[PDB]
């Protein structure tokens, strides 16, 4: 698999986008503070191991 | 046309048949070595 940069959300504010792509990546949290905020975006294949 | 190549026709589908289950049988043995040798990272000769 390749590297490099994923999904860039240039969403909207109070919608709670950052619970969504939280739930998205297995996790629960909306919090968000200001700003930029980078979320580890987990991606396993078994594919290839 | 002819009677012969009508049974030689007959003869290679009948092989075709017969050699189905071992196709298929290699077909297994290619998809199971592929996922090996990708998961063992057992890289390919250059002119393999």
């Amino acid at each position: 698999l390749p590297s490099g940069k994923n999904i860039l959300v240039f969403g909207e504010d109070g919608s709670g986008k950052t619970t969504l792509m939280t739930k998205l990546q297995g996790a629960e949290h909306g919090k968000k503070g200001r700003g930029l905020e980078y979320l580890y975006l987990s991606v396993h294949d078994e594919d290839r191991d | 046309a002819s009677t012969s190549d009508a049974v030689t026709f007959i003869t290679y589908v009948q092989s075709l048949k017969r050699k189905i289950k071992q196709f298929e049988k290699q077909v297994e043995l290619y998809r199971n070595g592929q996922r090996l040798l990708e998961k063992q990272r057992f890289q390919f000769p250059p002119s393999w």
